[PDB]
């Protein structure tokens, strides 16, 4: 469900396990970037989503008032 | 703190005209100049006027303040530009988006 | 909803009134032979403007029959010195003479510095800025700041989002 | 009256018959040519039609987004 | 010559008959002779209010479709 | 946009969380996470896409009954 | 795209015939005093109907003045087995062949098998779903499936799902 | 492969009958005649007259049962939902299909 995928934002299992895997001493930034860019991914679709939401919104009461 | 968290969202007037004219990037003199941008000094509304023309700008915009009402923040100088029937958009729009509140 | 009669005719009235008879609706009184204070009550919107006044006000605007009725968007489609003292002088309207914290209050002549300009404009419940607007606000935004301010964050930008795109499209 | 005209219902009430329709026809008889005011009076009227269709048209694709939308926030 | 009606089938021709169609002048003419036709003055009002309406409706519809679409593009490209 | 889509069949950890399940570690939690992720990135292209079909559409009416 | 007049003219043309003379355009063509040829070229729409027709047809279908260019669409609201053949019939209408199989004339006052209309339709080429139907409401018979079968799948998908929207939202 | 993606990169009337019919379940018909209940496997040839009556029963009619709707130029929507639309919403269905047919050359 997209609650679940919203709250995979911050620190996710994928996110805890990336992290202390660091500290071990391998690089994991290249796996550390990836999740950064699915994350915020999630956090401006879902902006931009809401965003269309209020426009359309807009759009129909604008349509209801001419034809109703 | 890396990824957006924006879903979790979350003063005189000598610094806004310090940060208004730093966000804004004859010119009479430049040591003047150059004072006005760290504050250290209040300028005069008639110098105020003619710097401001300097950016296409005027007067009061480098010294109106943001806090959360007057924080409806946009460029005055292309707002005054546009035609009337494309300003009454922005207004309906705002006055639309009250309305989704209660 | 968006745009009735009475609102189009006090559109028309307005527009009449900038167009040909300029600053006072005092002249319009005179040529339409009604109060002015009659007169002022259609522009500001506390009178609408009914079927007969509307032919009257026609009639002494010398337009034809309801074209007050009309809207007519479709063709449609100074110092800071002075101004902060015609401003406080118009503050003065609506605290009264002497006020505190401050002397050399000089209206005229002087460019005073923004600091006491913010220490007068403050006195009254204002801010500096207000001051020093041009003549017509064009850059504006005539809005209730209560409400702006009562917006969640995320609605503010939605808002503000929208606006730059619109000046994008205009420039 | 007058508002009911300028009502959506009311504009739409002039489509079919209205006293301009009834007016007009009346003028045409005595061997006046309106044919350029019934010419544009059945354009006024059909461009009612067309752009009532239109908007009802749009109604449909935006619930049609709005429903999309919601299925991707809910 | 070319004909009368084919720019009155464009918008151009519809949104010119907001103000001072021939209907405007056959209506106003013969309200100065005495029989009143105010009814139908108003219906013509209601009329040409709604095409500047509507208009003005479509036009602020593109703009916000065009902020949509925008946003979309963004996303997706 | 292509990066993040670029992710859906071949990332990097895709494969780090295919040799890491070999060794006896259950990643099933971070599993699941990343194809929901993945998922989305589909699923939520698929109807900006369909969005976008619409929007012009719409748009096509709309120069129409203006142009 | 957006109607021209005689798109509506037609189309009034069209259900005028229907609800006043019954569907046959040379009904009309006796009333009107027209070759039934010109008749079924304004109704098919292989020819304009011109400004002129337009008021003798009005005349002639007892409409008052320009209701012809008038659109008025706001106004408020057999056998499988014969025609199973009368498809046939009319399919070979272009010998009692029958080619591929048969030697079934057919009468078609008997039902046949799905297998036999099958092997009866592609031999004229055309499927054996069609012409089962006489009223064709059900089915969108009008896009070209050529134009459909070249759409990517992904374009498919977009009009079937608004498709069934459009259902949900009615019934 | 619980990874639903839709992009890497970038038969006889017999059978379409049994097909159809098996979609109808979901959504005993035999009512009518309980023989054909078993057509499921495409093993019998029924008649136009009986699958009329195996469609009519549904409120369908004979014709949506044999339609090959797997061909490629064949749209895959219920006919009969469609039939009772009126005419507003059957020319909004036709007119976005012509906007699809114009956008891809």
């Amino acid at each position: 469900t997209p609650v679940g995928v919203r709250s995979l934002v911050e620190d996710s299992h994928l996110m805890k396990l990336l992290r202390e895997l660091d500290k071990d001493g391998f690089n994991v930034d290249g796996p550390l970037a990836e999740l950064v860019a699915l994350v915020n991914y999630v956090t401006s679709s879902q902006m931009t989503m809401q965003d269309l939401q209020t426009h359309l919104d807009y759009c129909a009461e604008q349509l209801r008032k001419q034809t109703t | 703190l890396d990824v957006d968290h924006e879903l979790d969202a979350v003063w005189t007037v000598e610094k806004q005209a310090a940060a208004t004219l730093n966000a804004w990037m004859a010119g009479i003199g430049p040591a003047t100049v150059n004072r006005i941008m760290k504050a250290e000094v209040s300028t005069t509304i008639g110098v105020l006027s003619s710097l401001a023309r300097a950016f296409g700008h005027e007067a009061y915009e480098m010294i109106i303040p943001v806090g959360a009402p007057g924080i409806i923040d946009y460029d005055h100088r292309m707002y005054a530009a546009l035609p009337q029937e494309e300003k009454n958009k922005i207004t309906s729009f705002i006055n639309f988006v009250f309305e989704q509140n209660k």
